[PDB]
């Protein structure tokens, strides 16, 4: 199938003392596999996934070093866009940045992304076709203008292109066991009266890889989205993911209703009908 | 500085029985900034050796997380999630309820 | 394997 790789970069600023709190995680599809939190005691990229752990000694102490150098790149990010917006030294500000590459079944490069938040809101964006940026207001054209001027895109394509895909391919073969299997939703259906007069139908999705999955509710072969209730995907907290899907209808006709599931993990869609 | 208030789910990782061990989850998302507390409650006490994911975010920018500890389901004893986050007016429960 | 190499400033 496609795979993707993935850096995700927290940075949250404390007034009255010291450095902010910086976080990183990594992930390869839905699984994380490294990450590194500035208030641990370790100080090094820490993995998080048994198929990383074989990696040399030369590998963490590259990305020890690369991450810090990211921490520090935020922390002085922090600083400078204070200094654009005018806002006082007493707030609290995060900073977000998130960049990978996706490839395809083939394995070779689909996609490439990078994009920079402040407060929660877009700063700067690298366009898709990894020449240009995206900026949200003028203290991000001014950064806009650093960086066509420093040729940071190109930096970034190459990386995004090249070095990101290589070692995403790595990664999926020493992962192979896990990063390149499904796992098919266990699914089932449960039922509880909500009156007299009306029963809700929850159609459950449980211990699922990778996350995306889609429940829907049909009433006599058509879509029903009236009265039907979908919760967030949610992680089990053991690698795998849960969903569910309800619908409230009259009891007595329960058999009316049939809910379909699709993963990437099914040959086939599945259905469910309520059964006494 | 827009402020976005936290989804709660609060759900076993396996399958409910009473009497038999599993993980209670507390999974919330869709928040802004990251500062936030949460507490697993059981007969409204607090759950001491609970743990976090490392904190993530989703494509809008808004943070989640994943709070668990290990628990026993049974016929009287009350679970709940207690969250709090400065776009909350007072701390909010979220009780288990084994059907979701 | 993070990005390696000069991150510049905003």
């Amino acid at each position: 199938g496609s795979h993707s790789m993935r850096y995700f970069f927290t940075s949250v600023s404390r007034p009255g003392r010291g450095e902010p709190r910086f976080i990183a995680v990594g992930y390869v599809d839905d699984t994380q596999f490294v990450r590194f939190d500035s208030d641990a005691a370790s100080q090094r990229m820490e993995p998080r996934a048994p198929w990383i752990e074989q990696e040399g000694p030369e590998y963490w102490d590259g990305e020890t070093r690369k991450v810090k150098a990211h921490s520090q790149t935020h922390r002085v990010d922090l600083g400078t866009l204070r200094g654009y917006y005018n806002q006082s030294e007493a707030g609290s500000h995060t900073v977000q940045r998130m960049y990978g590459c996706d490839v395809g079944s083939d394995w070779r490069f689909l996609r490439g992304y990078h994009q920079y938040a402040y407060d929660g809101k877009d700063y700067i964006a690298l366009k898709e076709d990894l020449r240009s940026w995206t900026a949200a207001d003028m203290a991000a054209q001014t950064t806009k203008h650093k960086w066509e001027a420093a040729h940071v895109a190109e930096q970034l394509r190459a990386y995004l292109e090249g070095t990101c895909v290589e070692w995403l391919r790595r990664y999926l073969e020493n992962g192979k066991e896990t990063l390149q299997r499904t796992d098919a939703p266990k699914t089932h259906m449960t039922h509880h009266a909500v009156s007299d007069h009306e029963a809700t139908l929850r159609c459950w999705a449980l211990s699922f890889y990778p996350a995306e999955i889609t429940l829907t509710w049909q009433r006599d072969g058509e879509d029903q989205t009236q009265d039907t209730e979908l919760v967030e995907t949610r992680p089990a907290g053991d690698g795998t993911f849960q969903k569910w899907a309800a619908v409230v209808v009259p009891s007595g006709q329960e058999q009316r209703y049939t809910c379909h599931v699709q993963h990437e993990g099914l040959p086939k869609p599945l259905t469910l009908r309520w059964e006494p | 500085m827009i402020q976005r208030t936290p989804k709660i789910q609060v759900y076993s990782r396996h399958p409910a029985e009473n009497g038999k061990s599993n993980f209670l989850n507390c999974y919330v998302s869709g928040f802004h900034p990251s500062d936030i507390e949460v507490d697993l409650l059981k007969n409204g006490e607090r759950i001491e050796k609970v743990e976090h994911s490392d904190l993530s975010f989703s494509k809008d920018w808004s943070f989640y997380l994943l709070y668990y500890t290990e628990f026993t389901p049974t016929e009287k004893d009350e679970y709940a999630c207690r969250v709090n986050h400065v776009t909350l007016s007072q701390p909010k429960i979220v009780k288990w309820d084994r059907d979701m | 394997y993070i990005w390696l190499g000069f991150i510049a400033g905003l």
